[PDB]
């Protein structure tokens, strides 16, 4: 286990729940040996990057998080067992991925989590199967958030995504299209004819159209559209699973022989407890952003460490003593308020002037 | 009693009750000047008490204590004085009164609804036993810009006249007429003193910062033009002699307010440079018809206001390039607290529907109350008949030549051309001017006013109102 | 009971007076004999109609230049735009106290065509799907490198002071907090991406430096800069896709590379010191050069007088 991939937990009949872990898995699999990596099904709060996918290479000690960056840092340092119109392919590959990264997602966030009858049937259980107890309140939220926020450019609400509602499903079909048609292009497949991507693209490709195409929801408004109009993307998805992730994938190298047993490490009693109590700071109407912030700059000096690089020490002791000095005088004034004697009497008199 | 104020009397002891959490000092400086007033030793009886009186009056001014708790307790002083040397000399007379609640909090809170609405009112009042008042109006909306206040106010040297205010505001006023809405942030420092003669001044330092957003689909170019962001640190002046007899329905006496206004210029420091001037005088004489006996109630009221802003230069330099006034500080006229018979902003110039200010104006009104049948004169219920009229213009620089590829930047001479040319603009032309009939109502907290307005000379572009208009609040033209 | 008192509210007013004259600013900022289109520039640079410093509002710009349209550019504000966004166009009033609706970017391009100071297909023009994988490129990886290193780059604090908050307002309270709001609304919009972004940590999206991986950011901006050299390396013509004329995707590219080698092509230095190389440069040296002779192509045609651009 020289690289260690922090993923989310398996959903839907896949590997993992998100598109860019499902990728992560697949190009790790792909790429890398059986026994030279270990799969950690886990939270963002888990890892110090906050964001999954994450790989910590422990031979150096390093977090790396990110799909692009968990694949461009196995390119410059890779494990032993490592086996990934050439400048247009690339450029190609490039393209593709950034247009999925940003195109393709908020396609997904629509199907999965701004939908409503989506997310409360199949995506929120799928999200509460893979935590401890106390944490499917505070992260499926947030991730659920964040996703929305990816798809607001669309324009699209959970109305929408389903007489005014014949109108609401055109625009589904054409944010649909608006995607699929320039997906459509590559030969995922790597077979004869069509457009050539890497590896890694062919691997980020099979993460979002996965979760796109073969989850079961009430509302299978986009797998419809799927299986209807791209015939060779439902076969490119089909086909890729069938040879990749075989019995659903159980036989990728999780962590202590189970996806379920692989998160117990770091699930502890003390750090679930911990995670859940930052998670509720972080929503303090007040001071929850002001936490949030620190508790970031916290994290991202230390991924900074652990990548190599020398961050500025951090100024936290100045700041705990002028809270304290501001607190220490608080309490004086309140002190010398209460129990002041009152600043007049019942009775006031004056006599005659003398 | 009627011969019980012949009698000279002197005050022996002045004894207070119910002031628990009130400074010895703040009494002092009160108390003994009526305490000594006795060195007449007069016929006391019909003197002293209007100065008790008086100073009861004074003491209501601090605010902490409760009006339906004011209690003057008096009794003949026991103390047999050896030789008298009037009637009763000895007299002392005894004081009871109940402070307010030290602490009012109004926390009307919907935190379960999105809309928060916690109108948080902490009035937390007569810190350190001074008359010092805490007053926080803290409010959020429907998670939108959420509202801020905190005032801190505090007689000087324990005077209820001259007081001290120190505020902090964060709000936002929405101005339909102009199709936008302002984002107003910043400090002000008042100073309020009363005068003996009745006259009330006022000193404040206001630093907001100013900002334009929320434009409407319908925004004038003017508006797009002036949207964005503005600083304006101002020191300001209002003079107030209110000899009305009543405010809400003025039926003798006369009023001027003066609120003069230096933005920018000198050690002040800002986006906006300007000397603004609003001069108000009003008055209203009674009429009583010789056939009727008492108040007949019938009065012929006026008014008069006036108003100059000048554009000054930033600097400590008089004669310098001034830039041109803003639609934030442009004056507006029209609406039933303003010229009646117009729509709220509309008279002065208008850039398609969004009525933009002027920088002179003058505004006038003839009125004159009449007592409804069958109903006293003392009620509060009366008709009036009025005449407002009104002009506002705006400066430009016609006159001027060769302005220059640099604009937005007018010379002492253009400025002053640009003035004298608006000030005689209000001259020439019979002025916007409306008339109609309508019931105001005297409601002692505001005024409340209902009329048949009908419009009869205006400028192109300006709004009016031909039906029934009505009209809420203190200040009518 | 409308028919009878219509012909007593009709009646009045008695006396009509020509309308009042516009305040002596309005006169002189919205009167003009051209369309304006509003962008973020400065005084001097928007009198010769010189490219603006935002990219959003100089893709227009070069849209509008390359569509014939006879315009001028006024600096202003994100305030006063119809849709919260510059830029916008004010076409000329035709009353002094009146004027048309004003043109959002959405239109501007279909308002060119009603004026030919023609047949503007190109620089509206749907893409074929790899153009659009490819413009993904432009659109979001350069966006958020730009983004990074104007506002959460402590190097260019001055620049982005000087383009942003200096003209905004002269108080330094004011500025302090117009730098602090546009430092988190640009923190927002670049956590908001897979590459340098995407991390959870609340229920409130980041805003701030701290939740954005600079690193994988300035990554995607060098390989969509060289994978971009590479797609015009392809096209035979001058212009992307063997076109004869610049379109909506060379205006798009334009927006930004232009800018980068205008503001961010600082000294060799500062790039030696964190190992970092600048914008401008990665733009001058993605592929061939092929970049830096498109924005150069792109400004002798579109701002054919100009010879002040080399940074
Ligand atoms: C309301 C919030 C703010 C916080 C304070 C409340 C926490 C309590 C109510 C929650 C937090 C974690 C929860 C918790 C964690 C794990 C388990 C193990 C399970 O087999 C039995 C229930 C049990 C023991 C539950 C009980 C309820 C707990 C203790
Ligand atoms: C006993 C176990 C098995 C389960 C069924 C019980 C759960 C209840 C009693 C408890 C456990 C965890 C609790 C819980 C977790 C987290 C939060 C987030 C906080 O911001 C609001 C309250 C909320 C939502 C509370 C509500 C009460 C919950 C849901
Ligand atoms: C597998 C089991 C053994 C793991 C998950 C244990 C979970 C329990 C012991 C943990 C999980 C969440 C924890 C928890 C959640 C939140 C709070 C609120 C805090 O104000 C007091 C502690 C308290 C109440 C702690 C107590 C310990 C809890 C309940
Ligand atoms: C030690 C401190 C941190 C303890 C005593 C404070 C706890 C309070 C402030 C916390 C505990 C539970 C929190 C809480 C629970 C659930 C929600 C729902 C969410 O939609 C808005 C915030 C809100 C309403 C937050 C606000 C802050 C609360 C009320
Ligand atoms: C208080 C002392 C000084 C005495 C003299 C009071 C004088 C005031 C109240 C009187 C004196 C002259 C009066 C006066 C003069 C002329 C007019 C014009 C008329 O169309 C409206 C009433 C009005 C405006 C009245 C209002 C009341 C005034 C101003
Ligand atoms: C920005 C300008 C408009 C501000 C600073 C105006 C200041 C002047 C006009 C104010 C400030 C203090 C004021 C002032 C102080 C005290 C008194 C004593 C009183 O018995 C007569 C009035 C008089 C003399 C007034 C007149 C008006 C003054 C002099
Ligand atoms: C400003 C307030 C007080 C309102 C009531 C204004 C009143 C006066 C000044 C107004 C009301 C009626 C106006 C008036 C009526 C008719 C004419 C005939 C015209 O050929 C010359 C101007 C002239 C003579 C104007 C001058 C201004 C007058 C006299
Ligand atoms: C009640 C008195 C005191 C005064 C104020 C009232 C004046 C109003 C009601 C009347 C008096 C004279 C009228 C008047 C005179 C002459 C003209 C010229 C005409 O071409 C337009 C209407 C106009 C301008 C009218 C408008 C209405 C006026 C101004
Ligand atoms: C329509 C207006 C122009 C008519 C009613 C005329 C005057 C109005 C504005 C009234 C309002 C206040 C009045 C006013 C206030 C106080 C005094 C002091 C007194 O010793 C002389 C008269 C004088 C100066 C009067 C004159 C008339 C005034 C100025
Ligand atoms: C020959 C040129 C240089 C002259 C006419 C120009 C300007 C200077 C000297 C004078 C002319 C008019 C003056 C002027 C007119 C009116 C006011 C309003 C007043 O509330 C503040 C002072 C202020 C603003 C002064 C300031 C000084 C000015 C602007
Ligand atoms: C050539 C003449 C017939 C034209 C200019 C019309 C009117 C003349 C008589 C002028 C002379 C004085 C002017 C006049 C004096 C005072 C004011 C008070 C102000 O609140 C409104 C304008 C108003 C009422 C104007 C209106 C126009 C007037 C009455």
């Amino acid at each position: 286990g020289a690289v260690q991939l922090h993923v989310w937990g398996p959903a839907f009949g896949l590997p993992s729940i998100d598109a860019e872990c499902l990728a992560a898995i697949a190009y790790l699999a792909q790429t890398l040996g059986s026994a030279d990596y270990q799969l950690i099904q886990s939270s963002p709060s888990a890892v110090p990057t906050q964001h999954l996918p994450t790989l910590y290479d422990s031979r150096t000690s390093t977090w790396i998080g990110g799909f692009t960056s968990i694949t461009a840092h196995l390119h410059t340092h890779p494990p032993p067992t490592f086996q990934s119109t050439a400048a247009s392919a690339t450029a190609d590959g490039t393209a593709y991925t950034a247009f999925l990264s940003a195109h393709a997602a908020p396609l997904l966030a629509l199907s999965l989590y701004v939908s409503s009858a989506n997310y409360g049937a199949a995506t929120r259980p799928a999200y509460s199967a893979v935590l401890p107890l106390p944490l499917p309140w505070t992260e499926p939220p947030a991730v659920r958030a964040a996703m929305a926020r990816r798809a607001a450019h669309l324009g699209l609400s959970s109305l929408d995504a389903d007489t005014p509602e014949q109108k609401s499903r055109i625009r589904l079909e054409e944010a649909a299209r608006e995607v699929l048609d320039v997906l459509a292009e590559v030969d995922w497949a790597a077979g004869g004819g069509g457009r050539q991507v890497a590896a890694e693209v062919r691997c980020l490709a099979f993460g979002y159209l996965a979760l796109m195409l073969l989850p079961d929801v009430p509302r299978p408004w986009l797998r419809e559209i799927m299986e209807g109009r791209y015939p060779a993307l439902c076969t490119f998805v089909r086909d890729f699973r069938a040879r990749v992730f075989p019995q659903g994938g159980k036989l990728l190298p999780w962590a202590d022989g189970g996806a379920q047993a692989s998160a117990s490490a770091s699930a502890s009693a003390s750090a679930v407890a911990l995670r859940f109590v930052r998670a509720v700071m972080a929503e303090v109407p007040l001071v929850g952003e002001w936490w949030s912030r620190w508790w970031t700059a916290r994290k991202k000096r230390e991924v900074l460490a652990s990548k190599g690089a020398k961050p500025a020490p951090s100024n936290d002791l100045l700041l705990l003593l002028g809270a304290g000095l501001g607190l220490t005088v608080v309490g004086a004034g309140v002190f010398f308020y209460r129990g002041l004697p009152p600043f007049g009497e019942a009775v006031q008199v004056w006599r005659k002037p003398v | 009693l009627d011969e019980h104020i012949l009698t000279p009397a002197s005050i022996s002891t002045l004894e207070v009750h119910g002031a628990t959490n009130t400074r010895r000092s703040l009494l002092d400086q009160i108390f003994k000047p009526v305490l000594e007033d006795t060195a007449a030793a007069g016929t006391t009886l019909g003197q002293v008490l209007d100065r008790v009186g008086a100073a009861t009056k004074k003491l209501a001014r601090f605010d902490i204590f409760k009006e339906e708790g004011f209690g003057v307790f008096l009794s003949e002083a026991a103390p047999p004085q050896s030789a008298p040397p009037t009637d009763r000399t000895d007299l002392d007379i005894s004081i009871r009164v109940k402070e307010k609640s030290r602490l009012v909090f109004s926390a009307g809170t919907d935190f379960g609804n999105a809309e928060g609405s916690a109108y948080t009112n902490a009035v937390v009042r007569n810190i350190f036993g001074g008359a010092e008042t805490l007053t926080v109006n803290a409010s959020t909306g429907t998670r939108t810009r959420s509202a801020y206040n905190a005032t801190f106010s505090t007689p000087i040297n324990g005077n209820p006249d001259l007081r001290l205010s120190v505020e902090a505001l964060r709000s936002a006023t929405q101005k339909p007429w102009a199709s936008h809405e302002e984002h107003l942030t910043g400090a002000n420092l008042r100073l309020a003193w009363l005068t003996e003669k009745g006259d009330t001044h006022a000193l404040a330092y206001s630093s907001v910062w100013r900002q334009l957003t929320g434009l409407a689909p319908t925004a004038s170019p003017t508006v797009r033009a002036d949207a964005g962001d503005s600083l304006k640190s101002s020191l300001t002046h209002t003079f107030t002699r209110d000899r009305r007899d009543n405010p809400m329905l003025p039926q003798s006496g006369y009023l001027f307010r003066s609120v003069s206004e230096l933005a920018g210029w000198g050690p002040l420091n800002g986006d906006v440079s300007f000397a603004k001037t609003e001069v108000e005088a009003s008055g209203a004489l009674p009429v009583a018809i010789p056939g009727l006996a008492g108040k007949s109630g019938v009065s012929v009221g006026g008014g008069l206001r006036l108003g100059v802003l000048y554009p000054l230069p930033l600097g400590y330099s008089l004669t310098g390039a001034a830039q041109p006034s803003r639609i934030n500080d442009r004056f507006q006229l029209g609406g039933p607290n303003d010229v009646r018979g117009f729509k709220i902003g509309g008279l002065g110039p208008h850039d398609g529907v969004d009525a933009v200010g002027g920088d002179v104006f003058a505004a006038g009104s003839v009125n004159a109350l009449l007592p409804l049948p069958r109903t006293g004169p003392d009620s509060p219920l009366r008709l009036q008949l009025y005449a407002n009229a009104g002009r506002l213009v705006a400066l430009n620089s016609k006159g001027t030549d060769k302005e220059g590829k640099e604009g937005l930047a007018m010379d002492s001479a253009a400025v002053f051309k640009g003035v004298k040319s608006a000030v005689g603009k209000l001259t020439n032309g019979i002025p916007s001017l409306a008339a109609g009939v309508g019931l105001v109502y005297a409601h002692p907290v505001a005024r409340f006013e209902l009329n048949f307005s009908l419009p009869l000379v205006l400028r192109r572009g300006e709004e009016g109102r031909k039906g029934l208009q009505v009209g809420v609040g203190i200040s009518f033209l | 009971i409308p028919r009878p008192l219509q012909r007593l509210f009709d009646y009045f007013p008695l006396r009509i007076y020509e309308p009042n004259e516009l305040p002596e600013r309005s006169q002189q900022l919205t009167s003009g004999d051209l369309p304006t289109l509003y962008v973020f520039s400065t005084d001097s640079d928007a009198r010769l109609g010189l490219p603006s410093f935002n990219p959003g509002c100089l893709k227009w710009q070069t849209l509008l230049r390359l569509a014939n349209l006879d315009f001028r550019i006024l600096p202003s504000t994100n305030h006063s735009s119809p849709t919260g966004s510059l830029p916008f166009l004010l076409p000329p009033r035709t009353s002094p106290t009146a004027s048309p609706a004003p043109i959002p970017a959405s239109g501007l391009l279909s308002f060119a065509r009603k004026n030919p100071w023609l047949d503007l297909g190109h620089l509206d023009a749907d893409l074929p799907p790899r153009a659009q994988a490819y413009l993904a490129l432009i659109t979001h990886s350069l966006r958020n490198a730009w983004l990074c290193a104007l506002y959460l780059d402590p190097t260019h604090d001055a620049l982005l002071r000087r383009l942003y908050v200096d003209p905004a307002s002269s108080s330094r309270a004011v500025r302090a907090a117009l730098l602090h709001q546009l430092r988190r609304a640009a923190a927002e919009q670049v956590a908001t991406a897979s590459s340098g972004g995407g991390k959870i940590v609340s229920l409130a999206p980041v805003d701030s430096a701290d939740g954005i991986d600079e690193e994988a950011v300035y990554r995607s901006a060098r390989d969509a800069l060289d994978a971009l050299a590479s797609l015009l390396r392809e096209s035979e013509t001058a212009w992307f896709f063997g076109t004869e004329r610049p379109g909506s995707f060379d205006a798009a590219l334009f927006s930004y590379t232009h800018l980068m080698v205008e503001y961010m092509s600082e000294e060799e230095d500062t790039e030696s010191a964190k190992g970092r190389v600048s914008l401008g440069r990665m733009v001058k040296e993605a592929g061939n050069g092929e970049l830096a002779e498109h924005r150069e192509r792109m400004l002798g045609v579109a701002w054919p007088e100009w010879d002040g651009y080399r940074r």
